[PDB]
This record gives structure tokens, sequence and C-alpha cells, in this order.
């Protein structure tokens, strides 16, 4: 009934921004360029330091010619308005925006401490708690992401940064969509896709809860349930209704796991008439005190050595490439919005 | 075993998203 409440308001905060999004809310040269952070399909993240402020930030770069190349000029828009009206504790915060002549900026809040990505690799694995706290703050973000029609995507260990308490952060909305209805996008990573968006089916919110049950299994195995070298293979696994699980997994988490990753939409835990409940309910979860999480109450089993705002020490190097903008503007009517 | 097949495939880096 409180969770009710709080979404209600949390809604019409939200539409509140949706419906009247910010723009150019800073410029290029009020940064300092100080280290790429990542390169992808996502295009660039850039460390950069505010001047006025003093403050680090994570600064995504988008070219606006390679967007339209890609045929990603709506995804690109649905982020963006996605990002600046949204506010959950573990979602990262967009808190600037705007676009120059050649390219796009979201500039973002600065997570040192890194992707849970790169700390579950080194260590190799997590065990069954420190899994089950990080799936508890994934479960809340979806359930408040669901609650406005969003529908997330790219669910990944690569998208989840670790902050300075060891709470994460979800970033990278580029595939996020506000949509009442079914859809059709193929999009979001091999590994995490659920059946449906294989088999171009239509689709909803459920695809999310397929994409926690990877996470959840990859977190807690070291490995993902369907892998190969080929995105291919991987497809004709996640299709195929089966999947094997470590011995070390508990009885109560392949329980989740089979009720998760479950091809069955009927069947799938999230998608059912309790929704969220079936999930928050689950035996795996019976220690959680879903209160304390949100309030971020919980010890955390795992907090990123601090080494200042600016150090860069868990993030990979990349070769570093000029920010260029042309004397003309590119793609002026298809990116207005932003 | 699971781990060492995983460990010598090509997909233990960062993973790109598709579209
Ligand atoms: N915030 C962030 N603070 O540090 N890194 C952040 C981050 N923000 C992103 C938004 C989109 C995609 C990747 C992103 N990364 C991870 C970097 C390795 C690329």
């Amino acid at each position: 009934e409180s969770v009710k409440e709080f979404l209600a308001k949390a809604k019409e905060d939200f539409l509140k921004k949706w419906e009247n999004p910010a723009q150019n809310t800073a410029h290029l040269d009020q940064f300092e360029r100080i280290k790429t952070l990542g390169t992808g399909s996502y295009g660039r993240v850039m460390l950069v330091k505010h001047m006025e402020t003093g403050n680090h930030y994570a600064m995504k770069i988008l070219d606006k010619q390679k967007v339209v190349k890609l045929k990603q000029i709506e995804h690109t828009l649905n982020e963006k308005r996605i990002l600046q009206a949204v506010n959950f504790p573990f979602l990262v915060k967009l808190e600037f925006s705007f676009k120059d002549n050649s390219n796009l900026y979201m500039v973002l809040e600065y997570l040192p401490g890194g992707e849970m990505f790169s700390h579950l690799r080194r260590i190799g694995r997590f065990s069954e708690p420190h899994a089950r706290f990080y799936a508890a703050q994934i479960v809340l973000t979806f359930e408040y992401l669901h609650s406005l029609d969003l529908i997330y995507r790219d669910l990944k260990p690569e998208n989840l940064m670790i902050d300075q308490q060891g709470y994460i952060k979800v970033t990278d909305f580029g595939f996020a969509k506000r949509v009442k209805g079914r859809t059709w996008t193929l999009c979001g990573t091999p590994e995490y896709l659920a059946p449906e968006i294989i088999l171009s089916k239509g689709y909803n919110k459920a695809v999310d809860w397929w994409a926690l049950g990877v996470l959840i299994y990859e977190m807690a195995a070291g490995y993902p349930p369907f892998f190969a070298d080929q995105p291919i293979q991987i497809y004709e696994k996640i299709v195929s209704g089966k999947v094997r699980f470590p011995s070390h997994f508990s009885s109560d988490l392949k329980d989740l796991l089979r009720n998760l990753l479950q091809v069955d939409l009927t069947k799938r835990f999230g998608n059912l008439k309790n929704g969220v409940n079936d999930i928050k309910n689950h035996k795996w979860f019976a220690t959680t005190d879903w209160i304390a999480i949100y309030q971020r109450k919980v010890e955390a089993p795992f907090i990123p050595k601090f080494k200042g705002p600016g150090d860069t020490s868990n993030f990979d190097d990349y070769e570093e490439e000029e920010i260029r903008v042309s004397i003309n503007e590119k793609c002026g009517k298809e990116f207005s919005e932003f | 075993t699971t781990y060492a097949d995983f460990i010598a495939s090509g997909r233990t880096g960062r993973r790109n998203a598709i579209h």
C-alpha cells in the first residue's frame, strides 16, 4: 500500500518532466576533458571536470551523423527524454545535456568505483548474499521503471556502476522506451535477450524480468546461462528451453531462476497477476529487507577503494580521439527536441 | 568445466549491444 502511494507521487514527478523536458543546460566549453572511460556502440564516455564547480562527471558523446547512419535517432531521443525525467536511488543521474553542430552530449554523475562487470570478471563470481544484494536493487529499479510504463531493455553487468557506498547505479538508457502496449524492436545484448525478442514477437516489460534471471545467474555462477563464441549459437541456446545450473547454486536460487528464465510468458515471474510480488516474496529473498535496501541502510558486501573523485584506476585505457565540432550544423531537424 | 569453457570463449570481454 505504501509502495502504491510512493509510486503514484513518483509518476506525478516523472510526467511533469516527461511532458516538458530540460534542454541545453550546459556547453562543451564549461568542461575540461580528462580521459576516455569507454567506447562502444553507445559512442564514447569521457571523464570531464566541470570548471565552475570542480565536480567530475562522465560525459557520453554521440556523433549525430553516426546516430543517423545507425538508425538510432528515436532511441537517442528516448534515452535523453527518459533520463532527464527519472529520479530513483539506483539510477545514474543526468546532470546536464546539450548539443553542438556535430555531437550530442549527456553529462552524468561519475562513479569512480567502475562497472560491476570489471569486478565480477576479476573476482570470478559473487556469493549468493552478495549477488542477492545487487539483485534486490535491480528488482526495486524495475518496479519503479515499469510503473512509469518504461522498459529498460539493456540489463547487463557492463551497465551497472558501483557507487562509493557499494550500491549500484543503472546507466545506459540507450534502448529505454516508454510504451503502454507491446513493442517489436530487436535490441539488447545477445546473452540477455528473452526468447520472444529473438523470435521477432511483440514483447513487453517481461523481457526485463528474463534479463534479471540472466544477471542473477551470471553474478552467482561467474558466467552467463547461455554463452558461445557467436550470437547465433547463443540464440539457439536461449530458445531451446534448457538451462544448466552449477552444483553450488542453492535450491531457492535454482527455483527463482527457473521462474525468471521461463520461456512461457503466462508462467514467467514478474509477468503474473501478482506482478513484482512473486519475485519479492520468493524464498531466495526471505532475508531481504526491501525498505532497508531502498533507504541504503544495508551494509554493502563490497566497497571500491576510494582513490579520489577523478581517479580512473577502475577503468581500462582507450585511444584518445579528438572531439571534433564542425563549422556547419549537422542533422538539425532530426535532433531538434534534444 | 563450464568456467574453463567460458574463459576460453571469445565473449569474456565487454559485450556490445545489438540492434
Ligand atoms: N556514469 C558513469 N560514471 O563512470 N562511467 C559511467 C558510465 N556512464 C555510461 C553511460 C552509458 C554507457 C556507459 C557508461 N558508463 C561506463 C563507462 C565505461 C564507459
